[PDB]
């Protein structure tokens, strides 16, 4: 009864590895969202950055 | 904008519009950029003044930064955003992980945009200070 | 297949293919991992048997070849209850329905598709398995809670 009793346990490690991406889904989920607005933020912020009216302000933000 | 904004650049304005008429011309722009150093050059100058729909007094100028400077998150929104990836709030993220979260996954930052990212970057101690890059990033600090 | 469990495949596709990096592919790789979201437990050797790779980097696949693996995989054999009760019957050597922590973390990390000492690590922590003052555990409960999932 072994081949059998090793086949049983894979299909609970199964559950197991199971348990453990589905447990990690809904972080994942949340990540995507905090990532997503990293990303396109810092990417607006290399788009001021080469505005030519914002380059503008910033040397006359100083002298003021 | 915010009104302390709003009153910034009410003086931002008066400083650029050099020979106080109340309108900013490709003159003024070059006399005070050439003040302030090297001046862009003047297919550029020609350029952004083509971003005014008419006349570029102070109503038209507020609104065309204005337009720009939306449809972007709050800083408490972008702080967040980080801190998800920072489970123990020790306010950093080590430098490795957050170039590899940037560059490797999501919409993926390319080299140049890697380069221009981190040029700027308060890195110390293999710390990214992503508290202190979000004000940078939203010029609560710069 | 239901078009609704289509729709939600494709919510997960996409889940995974932005962390991989946005393109429209996820890595063959974690081909086991987006089905087991879908709420199937399939064996390592199932997942292998419908092209999942050993490795990432190895190949990536677009979201209609995940369609017709996920479709065959719904019918990999689950293991219930009954057979996990008398798979850790065969170690319990009083009779009382306990199986030391430590025979716990050697069946496991052990034997049949072995986990590692960190999966076996996790799993204790999140189903909040104790031991006894003995050392021992009741493997009823660790098997009802890995069963009944983290949402419960
Ligand atoms: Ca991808
Ligand atoms: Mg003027």
């Amino acid at each position: 009864r072994d081949e059998r009793l090793s086949k049983i346990i894979s299909m609970f490690q199964a559950h197991i590895r199971g348990y453990l991406i589905r447990k990690a889904y809904k972080k994942l989920q949340d990540q995507r969202i905090g990532l997503s607005v990293i990303q396109r933020n810092i990417r607006k912020w290399l788009v001021l950055r080469n505005w030519q009216w914002w380059k503008l302000y910033s040397k006359v933000k100083p002298l003021l | 904008l915010p009104q302390k904004q709003i009153q910034e650049m009410k003086e931002a304005f008066s400083m650029i519009d050099v020979d106080r008429d109340g309108f900013v011309s490709k003159e003024d722009i070059k006399a005070i950029s050439e003040q302030l150093g090297r001046a862009p050059d003047d297919k550029e100058l020609t350029a952004m003044l083509k971003e005014a729909p008419g006349p570029l007094n102070f109503t038209m100028f507020l609104s065309i930064f204005s337009d720009k400077l939306s449809g972007t998150d709050s800083e408490e929104t972008i702080r967040n955003a980080f801190a998800m990836f920072d489970e123990q709030e020790t306010k950093k993220l080590n430098i490795e992980y957050i170039k590899d979260l940037l560059e490797n996954m999501g919409d993926n930052f390319n080299k140049d945009e890697m380069r221009m990212t981190f040029k700027e970057a308060p890195v110390e101690g293999g710390k990214f200070d992503y508290v202190k890059f979000t004000a940078m990033i939203k010029g609560s600090g710069e | 297949l239901s078009q609704d469990e289509i729709d939600d495949l494709k919510d997960v596709f996409e889940l995974f293919d932005f962390w991989d990096g946005r393109d429209g592919a996820v890595d063959a790789f974690k081909l086991g991992d987006v089905c087991r979201c879908l709420g199937i437990n399939p064996r390592n050797e199932d997942v292998f048997a419908v092209g999942g790779t050993h490795k990432m980097g190895e190949k990536s696949l677009p979201f209609e070849e995940f369609l017709p693996a996920y479709e065959g995989l719904m019918d990999c054999e689950q293991g219930t209850f009954a057979d996990y009760m008398e798979a850790f019957k065969t170690f319990d050597r009083e009779g009382q329905g306990f199986i030391s922590g430590a025979e716990l973390r050697h069946v496991l990390t052990a034997l049949g598709e072995r986990l590692s000492d960190e999966d076996v690590d996790e799993i204790i922590k999140l189903t909040d398995l104790q031991e006894d003052l003995e050392g021992n555990v009741k493997y009823e409960d660790f098997v009802k809670k890995v069963m009944a999932g983290p949402y419960p």
